[PDB]
Order: C-alpha cells, then sequence, then structure tokens
C-alpha cells in the first residue's frame, strides 16, 4: 500500500482456483482462498497461493487445461481517509515464487526478437 | 511356464522405431517449403498410434531418430553441396519462426540438432515430458467449460478429448544452407521408439481405420470379414 | 446374500473390483458421510430392440445430494466409484448386460469434424446416453448437433465391443444374477483432477444377448444404475462452476 | 498483529471467546475444509443516523459456499461461528461499534399478533436486518409483513442494550481498534439441532456511540461482517431443503 | 529506533544487506577514520511530476571529503558502500520511493551512436541525474550532448523497473518509513578496480508511487542521499587524478 498513514482499509485478496466463473463480485471472490489486508496496520499483505493443480507442472503458455487460477482483490470495508490525506493512493504488486517453485523444459522466450 | 515372455513386455513391445512424420523441407526461392514446423505427435500415423491406443495411459522416455533423405527437384542436372539440416525443438510457448532467416533458429535455450547429410540418422532421447503422472492417450474430457455466465459459447468452447492446443510444441526443420537455385526437397521422416514405457488401463485396439486425432471415425466401419458360422 | 452398504446406503444383492485396486485416499476436502450415499440414476428400460447405455463418471452424479455441489464449488476432486446395476428379471428373462468400465471412456461424434461434439452433449449426466446401431452423421450443418454417435458394436470408440472386456466388466446374466457390482478407483493420469470437464470413468451397459420373455412381442424390464462415490476428496474450494447445458 | 486463518481463509488484525468455550465437536459429516472459510456476508454502511443491523446464524451462511449446502442437505447440524466485524475507519473517526453475540436472539414482531412474524421475513440471510429508533406498529391488516420491528435500545428484544454486554460482546471503538473477532461456541439446548429451522445465534451490531467524522453533514463508512463456520457438523443427509423465502 | 554509527558520523532512522554480503577487505591504503564518513549528497526535491534520479558509485563520492582525494591519487581501490535514503514525510504524505541498488548501472545514451555518452556525462558525480518518462533522441548532430536519457519504466538500461527488484532495493513507503538503508559490498569483476573511471554501483531513485499531499497542486518534499564508504582500501599511490568534466 502506497497511501497516507492515516488511511486505513481492508483489501480481500483472493485467489480462485481456475474451474468456474472468475470472481466478478466478492461475494464469489471470498467462497475460494482469500486473505483480508489491514491498509492500517500493515503496508504489504502477502497471498500466498499455494501449488493446487490437476497436473503436476502446469505449460507457461496460455491454455485452459494447464490454466493456474484468477487472483482478484476487492474492497472488504472501503478507504477510509481524513481531511488533508489524498483520497485516491496507488498501490504496488509484486509477484514472487516459493521454495517449492520449479521449472523444466527450458526453452526460448517469446519476448526478445532480432531483425533479420 | 517355460517359455519367456521377453518379447511380449512392453518395452519389447514398443521397442520398435515408428515413422511418426514425414517433414518436407525445400531450399527454393522465395516464391514457403523453406522450413516446416510439425507438431509433435504419433497421431499423423496409424501403427504407432495404435499400439500406444492399446492402454490408456503411459510413461515412456521417447527416442526419435529422423532419417533425412533429399533429392534433386525441377533438375535433372542439378548440383548442391552436402547439407545441413536444423531440427529444432520448439515447446509450446517458445517463440515460433516466421520465415528461414529468423532469429529463433539460434537456438539459445531450445534444444536443436543439426544433421549432416549422409551422416548417421540423427537420434536424441527425450525424457518424459508429460505434465501429468502419464501421457493420456485417452481424455474423456475438455479443456475449458461453458459457464452460464460466459458471454458467448465460444469462451468454453473446446476440443474434446483434447487436453491441450500446444500439446509438446512443434518441431521445426529446415535447410541450413542458403538457398540455392538447384531446389533440394528432402524429406525428414521422424521414428519414434518409446523407452522405459510404463503402460496402464489397458484398451482394445481401434479395429477401424483412425480419423483424426480422436476417436472418431467415418467410413470403413466393417472390421471382420464374412464368414460362415460353422465354417471352419 | 451380500448385502454392502455404505455411509447411509445400503444394497442388497458377485462385485467385482476394478483392476483389483480399490479406491484409496491420496489439504483435500473429503466428505465421509455427505458424499458415500448411493445415488441412485435415472431407472432405464431395457426394450427388446435396445442397444445400450453410457454415463460418464463423475459427470453421471453432478445434480445428486452433496457430491455434485462439493464437485462444482471445489477445483479438482478424485474420486473412487461403486456403480450397482440392479435389473429385475423373472426366471422365465433371458438376456446379459455388459457393465464394462472403461477408463477415459472417449466417445465418437456424429459431425464429420473430429473432437467437435460440445460439452452439454459429451456430459449427459445422470441421464446418460445410449448407443446406435450405426453410425449416423450428422447432417446439420446449419446447427450441428455436437452429439455422440455411440455405436453397439464399436462401444462409440472404434474397438470391438467383444474386446471391451479388458475393461473392468461384469456380465448381468439374468439366469444366474440379476445384478452387478463394480467397485473403480480413481483412475486417471493425474493424482487428482478438474471433475467438471473431465470424466473420470465411463459406465457402458450393453445388452450383449437381446431381452426375451415368454415369446412376447415386446418386452422391456427396468435397470437402475446407482453410484456410490467412494474416498472422494476435493481440493480448491472456490466459487461454484455453474456449466453450461442448455 | 494478530492474523488468524482458518481453512483458506486468513484475516488480518482483540479476538474474544464466547462464554470462554472454543467451538468443539460432540457419525456427523463434518467437512474441514469446505465450511471453514471466512464467508463473507454483505457489507453494510454505518450511516451517520443508522440504528444497527442484525443478522442470524446460521441462517446468514444459508447461501454462501458449501456450508450451506451441507446444511440445507443434511436434517441437523450444530456449527461454531468465527464472526470477525471490521470497519475501516480513520484516526479523525469516532464512534463505537458494539457487536453482540445474542444466543437465541429471539426478536420482537410489528404485528399485535405475537410471535406473528413470517420465516422469510425473520431469516433474511445474508441481507440481516436493521433496527429502528421507535417500535413502528404494523398497520397492513389485509397484508400484514410479518416482519421483526427491532428497537435499537431494546435490542429488538425487550431488554435494555446496556445490559445487552451480558452476551458475548465486543466494542469496536474506532480510536483503539477497527475490528472485533468474536468465537462463538454451539450453543443451543440440545447437542445438534435443525439449522434450517433454528438459529443458534444472532449477532448485533449496534452504534453505541454516533458516527462522525471531521464535523461532515453525513458520513458513512463499510462494515464487512465475516463468519467461519468452525467445526461444522452436520448428520442426516437426505434431500435438499428449499425453504420459500418470497 | 535505529542508530547506525560509522567513524565520525551517526544517523538515526529498515537497513538491508546487498545480497547477503557485508563490504569486507580483500598492501592497500586503507583510511579507518577519513573515508568512513557519511558524505551527503546534494538534496533533490521530489516533485508530484518527478520521474526519479540516479547517482553513480563512487563517482558520487568523488569530490567529498578525502575519500574522493584517496580515490584520484591512487591507481585502483575497492569501496563497499553504505547508501542512507532519508526522506521527510508527514503522515498526510503518501509515497513511494524504489532505491535500487544496481551493480554495474549501464545507462542508455541519447544519441543513436551506442555507447556514445560522454565520461563527464557519464559520470554527474554528487548532482547525478533524472530519468524521464519517454526516451528523448539526441538531435544535436553538430554538438552532441552524449548524456544518458534514462527512462523511468525501463530502468535506464532497457530492462523494466518492475522487475529491479532483482537489485539490492529497499522500498521508502511514506507511511511506514521514512528513511532506507542499503548496505552494498564492493561488487565487481575484480578484487579491485580504478574507480576513476569504473562505478562499482548505481543508485536509482525512483518513485514507485506518485508523491500526493492534501491534494494539493504541487509537493515537493527533500530526499537526502547519505552515503559512506565501509572497507575502502586503495592501492598504486601516485599523481592525482583530474578528470575532464566540462
Ligand atoms: C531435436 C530436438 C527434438 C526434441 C524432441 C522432444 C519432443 C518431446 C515430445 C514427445 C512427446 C510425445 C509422446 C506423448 C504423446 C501424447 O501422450 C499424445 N500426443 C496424446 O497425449
Amino acid at each position: 500500500f502506497c497511501g497516507s498513514m492515516m488511511a486505513t482499509g481492508k483489501i480481500l485478496v483472493a485467489y480462485a482456483p481456475p474451474g468456474a466463473q472468475p470472481p466478478t463480485s466478492r461475494k464469489e471472490a471470498m467462497l475460494g482462498t482469500h486473505v483480508i489486508w489491514d491498509l492500517g496496520l500493515q503496508s504489504s499483505c502477502t497471498m500466498v497461493v499455494p501449488w493446487i493443480s490437476n497436473v503436476t507442472y502446469r505449460q507457461t503458455t496460455q491454455d485452459s487445461f494447464t490454466e493456474g487460477g484468477y487472483i482478484s482483490m476487492f474492497y472488504q470495508t472501503r478507504i477510509v481517509v481524513p481531511l488533508s490525506t489524498p483520497k485516491s493512493m496507488s498501490m504496488l504488486g509484486f509477484v514472487s515464487a516459493c521454495n517449492d517453485f520449479s521449472v523444466r523444459l527450458l526453452r526460448d522466450t517469446t519476448h526478445i526478437s532480432q531483425s533479420a | 511356464q517355460r517359455r519367456s515372455r521377453s518379447e511380449s513386455t512392453i518395452e519389447s513391445f514398443f521397442a520398435r522405431g515408428a515413422c511418426v512424420a514425414i517433414i518436407e523441407v525445400d531450399n527454393e526461392e522465395p516464391t514457403q517449403k523453406l522450413f516446416a514446423m510439425w507438431r509433435i505427435t504419433y497421431k499423423d500415423t496409424v501403427q504407432l498410434r495404435r499400439k500406444l491406443e492399446f492402454f490408456t495411459y503411459s510413461r515412456f522416455d521417447m527416442e526419435l531418430t529422423f532419417v533425412v533423405t533429399a533429392n534433386f527437384t525441377n533438375t535433372n542436372n542439378g548440383h548442391a553441396l552436402n547439407q545441413v539440416y536444423q531440427i529444432m525443438y520448439i515447446p509450446p510457448g517458445a517463440p515460433t519462426p516466421k520465415s528461414w532467416d529468423d532469429y529463433t533458429w539460434q537456438t539459445s535455450s531450445n534444444p536443436s540438432i543439426f544433421y549432416t547429410y549422409g551422416a548417421a540418422p540423427a537420434r536424441i532421447s527425450v525424457p518424459y515430458v508429460g505434465l501429468a503422472n502419464a501421457y493420456s492417450h485417452f481424455y474423456d474430457g475438455f479443456a475449458k467449460v461453458p459457464l452460464k455466465t460466459d458471454a458467448n459459447d465460444q469462451i468454453g468452447d473446446s476440443l474434446y478429448s483434447a487436453m491441450t492446443v500446444d500439446d509438446f510444441g512443434v518441431l521445426a526443420i529446415r535447410v541450413v544452407n542458403d538457398h540455392n537455385p538447384t531446389k533440394v526437397t528432402s524429406k525428414v521422416r521422424i521414428y519414434m521408439k518409446p523407452k522405459h514405457v510404463r503402460v496402464w488401463c489397458p484398451r482394445p485396439p481401434r479395429a477401424v481405420p483412425y480419423y483424426g486425432p480422436g476417436v472418431d471415425y467415418k467410413d470403413n466401419l466393417n472390421p471382420l470379414s464374412e464368414k460362415g458360422l460353422t465354417t471352419y | 446374500v451380500l448385502q454392502l452398504t455404505i455411509g447411509n446406503s445400503t444394497i442388497t444383492t458377485n462385485s467385482v473390483v476394478a483392476y483389483g485396486r480399490w479406491p484409496e485416499f491420496i489439504q483435500p476436502t473429503e466428505p465421509d458421510v455427505a458424499t458415500c450415499r448411493f445415488y441412485t440414476l435415472d431407472t432405464v428400460m431395457w426394450g427388446k430392440e435396445s442397444k445400450g447405455w453410457w454415463w460418464k463418471l463423475p459427470d453421471a452424479l453432478r445434480d445428486m445430494g452433496l457430491f455434485g455441489q462439493n464437485m462444482y464449488y471445489h477445483y479438482l476432486g478424485r474420486s473412487g466409484y461403486t456403480v450397482h446395476v440392479q435389473c429385475n428379471a423373472s426366471k422365465f428373462h433371458q438376456g446379459a448386460l455388459g457393465v464394462f468400465a472403461i477408463p477415459e471412456y472417449c466417445l465418437a461424434g456424429d459431425s464429420d469434424k473430429q473432437r467437435y461434439t460440445s460439452y452439454a452433449n459429451a456430459n449427459p449426466g445422470e441421464k446418460g446416453g445410449k448407443f446406435y446401431s450405426q453410425f449416423n452423421r450428422d447432417t446439420a450443418v446449419t446447427s450441428p448437433k455436437r452429439e455422440f454417435c455411440p455405436v453397439d458394436y464399436l462401444l462409440g470408440c472404434g474397438v470391438l465391443l467383444g474386446n471391451a472386456f479388458v475393461y473392468p466388466h461384469q456380465i448381468i446374466n439374468l439366469r444366474t444374477n440379476n445384478s452387478a457390482t463394480i467397485v473403480l478407483p480413481y483412475v486417471n493420469a493425474m493424482a487428482i483432477d478438474s471433475m467438471v470437464k473431465h470424466n473420470n470413468w465411463g459406465i457402458a451397459i450393453l445388452p450383449l444377448s437381446p431381452l426375451d420373455f415368454a415369446q412376447e412381442s415386446s418386452v422391456e424390464i427396468p435397470i437402475t444404475v446407482t453410484i456410490a462415490p467412494m474416498c472422494s476428496e476435493f481440493n480448491g474450494l472456490r466459487n461454484v462452476t455453474a456449466p453450461k447445458f442448455q
């Protein structure tokens, strides 16, 4: 959270494994894995997405069989800011791998290119 | 009893290398056959397929052997030096080449073979690269599920018995030699020898000719021949 | 007489275990009572000209009890099954029902497009489907049915029905037995897989011998398929999945 | 900072245990994962003139997750609860929310007929209800609303709201705490009782002090009630119960 | 509160050690007092539209104290650093400063000629430089500026600023901390290298979130970068090096 210290609120960060409708609403997002993050207490919340998958290894491409899931954020309680405080604040998100994380079948990245 | 089951073992039943694909690669002028990307699968040929459809699940360390046979086309008196063929792996996600002189042929992380024509066929072993704990020769489901909240039917419309669109990537074969006026048409035959094969949930083999990559069938649905009931 | 009781469901009568493996578990969510009931599918009449029926598991148990609810709410679930096919027949009824449990029972479509059958027609559920004597091709190009065209002697998968006994099978021979029980373990390439999209098993009730009774014109007896999810454990609780069945 | 995690739901912050008893079990059907999620009720705005809100447990958790499904499919189920009432307020917001957990929270009806309130209006569920400053009598004799008429200072049950602290209570005082957690054990005359008809608990969020902020005309902050069924075990699996809510 | 004291310089406040390695030595000339002072760079204002700042180490400490003198007189010197970026902000100021310590912080030039930036513009020193929203190409062919064109989201090196956290980083989030400290060991391909030409590290202070305060039009707060050479040892004493900075 990159808001003011006087800014408080609760953000529901929810991971919903695939196979159902994406969590378009907080009532649907709170059914799957989720964590309430108080912006006042802690400025950063770690939402760990456990390794839940049918296959032992998902593919790195976008494919519906090895799709990972859906990460969403909702306002459990809206942000409450006093006067003389920026009403609109930004936030950052950092993705990371856990110790159990692994990969295989080395390949060439699609990002880089070379015109020839 | 006393006769051994050596030749009948699963390792022995698949010990033979089966042509799974024939890739036509030319060195013609830029007038599309410069390179060719074949989606790696045994379902292009029916023999090894039928041998694998004998079982529902499989786990085998494959062994691919490429036999390249080249010829002179559109020329009675044609010349060209010994060609080198690049057989590059493009696993699901790796950038596929859009042309012969593409950067992806650099193979910085994609495994590739450079086979000199006339040498021994290019053999390479591949471990069990399956996502699941076993290869799924048969899949009784889909990749997507059309939900009630989908905007259209194509969002969840998936092919039956199809797990992933890019199953295991494409094998891109090209002639590393520059495009020569003399057109040399080459056929790379890929032979698949499953090794360390472990099979599960046996299934009866297809008695009707295959039709596509699934279990569908269109014609020739008469496997048995006419024979008397009491005729030996 | 064998009387098998599981959870809150009892069935009175031989039972065969598929592949000699009993359903067993591998934090999954396992309802020890709510999902062990013998859910009874829709009874199907075995007409004299009947060709067979087919159900997909766990697709069949998608609207019965809390098993379907746990299957739709959870992402991926593994579940063994116990299929009891009971066909009440008298001493004068003759016939045989091959009850085959095909792992990954892929069926063939009617259209020329391969693997073009839709999810709604490939997962009929408790209703199930039926086999056909021949392979009727779909001719509606404007609105393709996108449904299976299962053929009895081809088992809907191009294989011969005679070899279908490689699968876990049980023959309900009305002269010696009026019921059959097959205990299927969770068979899948994965230790646990999404059930809403994947059908772990396929039950095929095919009349190997036609049904006759006292030289009557038309004879039809009920067949009741009662499936019990054994050791059904799910994981990935999340919003309910509501597939489109049209 | 306290961060309580149960099943697949985590809540970051003091928590109080009702009657000093922790939810514990007594063949019941206990989903250890599917029913332990912190189901989030509908967020309610704490207006400046707000009088309070009330929910019935487990009535509140009747349509959220598989807990409601197990509650309707099974005959009688016992379930402890963990109610986390979180009210995001700034340093300049003043107010206090009494979060009371009334065992057998009987409310008063609006009509002159005693105990005439209907089942639909007495079990609003996730929506809940609200208290009123005075007791407005129902005057529609042709079509009686048959709904509660909860009064703030009477707690909807004729008792004084000041004495309502005899119940398991927690005060969300926006100056010292923005959230409250109450762990309610299964309180009932019976070891286990039907949940579709009986409401084991009643949560009452009453503003003990009005909400003010920077001398503003109208101020409203969100209040989110997240209830987690702890040690919820059901028994008597049978056909789903579909109550009439109109 | 942490109060770190080194040599004759004390700083009152979390501190992070780069790559988990503390600055340590490998006849080098090591001033244990004259080079351990926390030399304070020029304070920079964090405008509302600011894009970021970048300094090169030890280039930044080339004119401050005897560290610069030992750096110019000696041929090759190795020196760890301790960078304390302090940004005084009130409770109502919002923003985040990513303080990244890029080893071998190569920046991109503005001209079309690759690696054409001059030594004077590539080593600004205590002044440092600033990032730019877009990549403005140098158009002065008669007199090329030969200066970097650092882009915020590209980190001036073509990489994404989001991945810049692979480097030793510290986030000054004005809500939780007003200062950051990064202890960089001597990182270089060589055990010791010429400092007048080589910049062992590069400090990048990039606003990850824009600075806002009470909905004001323009808000700017000071940022002070105080770098302390730790375990700075030089070798090859010889005539002073006087680089051309124009
Ligand atoms: C020159 C480098 C070539 C590297 C070749 C390695 C590619 C690995 C792919 C082999 C996978 C084929 C075996 C799997 C078959 C699948 O089970 C069926 N297509 C159906 O699921």
